[PDB]
């Protein structure tokens, strides 16, 4: 500290004590009010690729384990973002778009791709930001006679743009006379049936396909993903991270009455000194871990290596230990005596060499 | 179903030291904090609106600016709530405030707003709006219009969100805005994130069944927020029992 | 014939190169070094056309 190999006699301000913290000590609000996956991804009946389902997600967390979990899948390729930080990150909507088609179409599916599905049924756009998810659905979507109830579009005059629906059951006109709205020789009627069978190859079986859309935009988001209560440690210095508001210290009871609407407190001097608890309804005294002014009481260099220490304000018992009003002095024998004073301690305490001494 | 039923007269008070409310969620005991925020200035000039039904549109919608304080001594069951928002109409969103007697709904929709809208008593939407499409907020939350007593109301919207202030102080024979302080808590946080520039009351109205609807009166308080700095005292329990406006008064600024 | 480390256990430090093509585990179950449901390899290629 003073930049020199010998040290003249006296008493110097060294270093700062701190109390390390020992643990970590998150704290959120409870999770609740999870999006509504199941309801998606778990439905009694899903719907045609021509009229495909879209659920719009906001105002709640959203918990992509139970979608992981769902079912063995196909593909859950995902465009733009990787599939494990989604937790992580927070999107203010997010689109549910569910429909089915068969196998050898799923691969359609995905940005930049050309087919009947993806031109004339669901096109994503280049940019798209979002996962798409296919599983087989045998056991719910194949008939042996034959199921009839899906439907895909063959024929459109022009290309689907992204993200859009057309439910226009009117006639495709392919030839340069009127259909007349009736079916007839080159006028054929756009929407084709998936007659989806449980005998089928793997190419023709029935899939079910989920894209999840997340889009971010001006307005604050709303759809992260699950917060982590972790477990709360009291009286130790721990690193508080409560509600976003982080820290370093002991959390004591606190005897003080918040009002509801109230989370965190603050000091006269407009430092923190309470907080709320987000999980359980209770108030937390925040106080700061211990600090010291270690101060080195030395002789000279040129007469002895002996040194003491003093912890200013710090009582003994949170560090020839003796106790100061000063704070906590290591290293020096208290003596009865009383001398002239020569390296002064401070609150009537002076030290000495002969060992070092410490005396009123 | 639009239908132009209230006239509207109006009247200027003195706010007093009305319009208080906590500038943030941090608990603060036995001190003297002082915050720059949108206050409502003391002995400012409120507007007192009269709307009348009797058994042409003369119920025009008021200006936002930069918040609205709100007051009544009406009962909880005459006023209804409030809509929010810039044009009023299908091409832009809006915000729609209703209580009733169970909970309150707070929605953002595109609703195609009436001139004169009006809740009438089951209860129908169908006299507030003629069509709401591409709605994408909803919200359902206990009421704030619970059962002499005078409401008062603080909206801000400010960064994305719509922050909602509200009290229920009881008031005797005394002008509807008392004396002393009331300071208002902080009651709902939004996440709205749309541009609002105008504002209208809702009031309920009962059919007739003998004139089509009953007649009726209500009366409303609204002040005008304005970018003022306020001294807030701080009790041992944390509740505002006393403020200083800044920029009122030399005796105040002195002690600011 | 270019290949991006999508999935890695934490970030890499200045100049540092992982060339290990090991299988990543992205969810609770151990993966076994074989691909299926929750296992994907780290590395994938670019579509440049
Ligand atoms: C008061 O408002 C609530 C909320 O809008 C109404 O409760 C809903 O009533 C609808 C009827 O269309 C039900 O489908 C919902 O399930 C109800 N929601 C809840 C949260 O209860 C209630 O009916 C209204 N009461 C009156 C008298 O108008
Ligand atoms: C998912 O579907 C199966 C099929 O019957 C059902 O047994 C199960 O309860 C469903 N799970 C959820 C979470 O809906
Ligand atoms: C959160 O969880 C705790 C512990 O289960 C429970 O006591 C409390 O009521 C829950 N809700 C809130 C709002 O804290
Ligand atoms: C309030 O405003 C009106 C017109 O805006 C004005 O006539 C009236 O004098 C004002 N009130 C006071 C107390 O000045
Ligand atoms: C709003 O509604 C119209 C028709 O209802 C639709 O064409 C338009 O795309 C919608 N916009 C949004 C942002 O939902
Ligand atoms: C909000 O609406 C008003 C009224 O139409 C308009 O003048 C103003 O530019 C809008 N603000 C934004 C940010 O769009
Ligand atoms: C504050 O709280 C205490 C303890 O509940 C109560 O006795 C006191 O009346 C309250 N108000 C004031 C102004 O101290």
């Amino acid at each position: 500290t003073l930049k020199s190999f010998t040290v003249e006699k006296g008493i110097y301000q060294t270093s700062n004590f701190r109390v390390q913290p020992t643990e970590s000590i998150v704290r959120f609000p409870n999770i609740t009010n999870l999006c509504p996956f199941h309801e998606v991804f778990n439905a009694t009946t899903f719907a045609s690729v021509y009229a495909w389902n879209r659920k719009r997600i906001s105002n709640c967390v959203a918990d992509y384990s139970v979608i992981y979990n769902f079912a063995p899948f196909f593909a859950f390729k995902c465009y733009g973002v990787s599939p494990t930080k989604l937790n992580d990150l927070c999107f203010t909507n997010v689109y549910a778009d569910s429909f089915v088609i068969r196998g050898n179409e799923v691969s359609q599916i995905a940005p930049g791709q050309t087919g009947n599905i993806a031109d004339y049924n669901y096109k994503l756009p280049d940019d798209f930001t979002g996962c798409v998810i296919a599983w087989n659905s045998n056991k719910l979507d194949s008939k042996p006679s034959g199921n009839y109830n899906y439907l895909y579009r063959l024929f459109r005059k022009s290309k689907l743009k992204p993200f859009e629906r057309d439910i226009s059951t009117e006639i495709y006109q392919a030839g340069n006379k009127p259909c007349n709205g009736v079916a007839g020789p080159n006028c054929y009627s756009p929407l084709q049936s998936y007659g989806f069978r449980p005998t089928y190859g793997v190419g023709h079986q029935p899939y079910r396909v989920v894209v999840l859309s997340f889009e971010l935009l001006h307005a604050p988001a709303t759809v992260c993903g699950p917060k982590k209560s972790t477990n709360l440690v009291k009286n130790k210095c721990v690193n508080f991270n409560f509600n976003g508001l982080t820290g370093t210290g002991v959390l004591t009871e606190s005897n003080k009455k918040f009002l509801p609407f109230q989370q965190f407190g603050r000091d006269i001097a407009d430092t923190t000194d309470a907080v709320r608890d987000p999980q359980t309804l209770e108030i937390l005294d925040i106080t700061p871990c211990s600090f010291g002014g270690v101060s080195v009481i030395t002789p000279g260099t040129n007469t002895s290596n002996q040194v003491a220490v003093l912890y200013q304000g710090v009582n003994c018992t949170e560090v020839n230990v003796f106790q100061t009003r000063a704070g906590c002095l290591i290293g020096a024998e208290y003596v009865n005596n009383s001398y002239e004073c020569d390296i002064p301690i401070g609150a009537g305490i002076c030290a000495s060499y002969q060992s070092i001494i410490a005396y009123t | 179903q639009c239908v132009n039923l209230i006239t509207r007269t109006q009247s200027y008070t003195n706010s007093f030291t009305r319009g208080v409310y906590y500038p943030d969620k941090v608990f603060r005991s036995s001190v003297l904090h002082s915050t720059q925020d949108l206050f409502l200035p003391f002995f400012s000039n409120v507007t007192w609106f009269h709307a009348i039904h009797v058994s042409r549109f003369d119920n025009p919608a008021l200006p936002f600016n930069d918040g609205v304080y709100f007051a009544s001594t009406e009962k909880s069951n005459i006023i209804r709530g409030w809509i929010f928002g810039t044009t009023l109409d299908s091409k832009t969103q809006s915000l729609l405030i209703v209580n009733n007697a169970t909970n309150v709904v707070i929605k953002v929709c595109e609703f195609q707003f009436c001139n004169d809208p009006f809740l009438d008593v089951m209860e129908s939407e169908f006299r507030v709006y003629s069509s709401a499409n591409n709605c994408t907020f909803e919200y359902v939350s206990q009421p704030f219009l619970m059962d002499k007593n005078l409401r008062e109301f603080v909206f801000k919207n400010i960064d994305g969100y719509f922050k909602i202030y509200s009290k229920h102080t009881p008031i005797n024979l005394e002008r509807d805005l008392p004396q002393g302080f009331s300071a208002l808590e902080p009651l709902v946080d939004l996440p709205i994130g749309i541009n609002i520039t105008r504002f209208q009351t809702l009031l309920a109205l009962h059919r007739s069944y003998l004139s089509g609807w009953t007649a009726g009166a209500a009366a409303y308080y609204v002040g005008y927020l304005q970018p003022r700095t306020f001294l807030l005292k701080y009790n041992e329990n944390g509740t505002i029992t006393d403020a200083v406006d800044c920029a009122l008064d030399p005796l105040s600024e002195t002690k600011c």
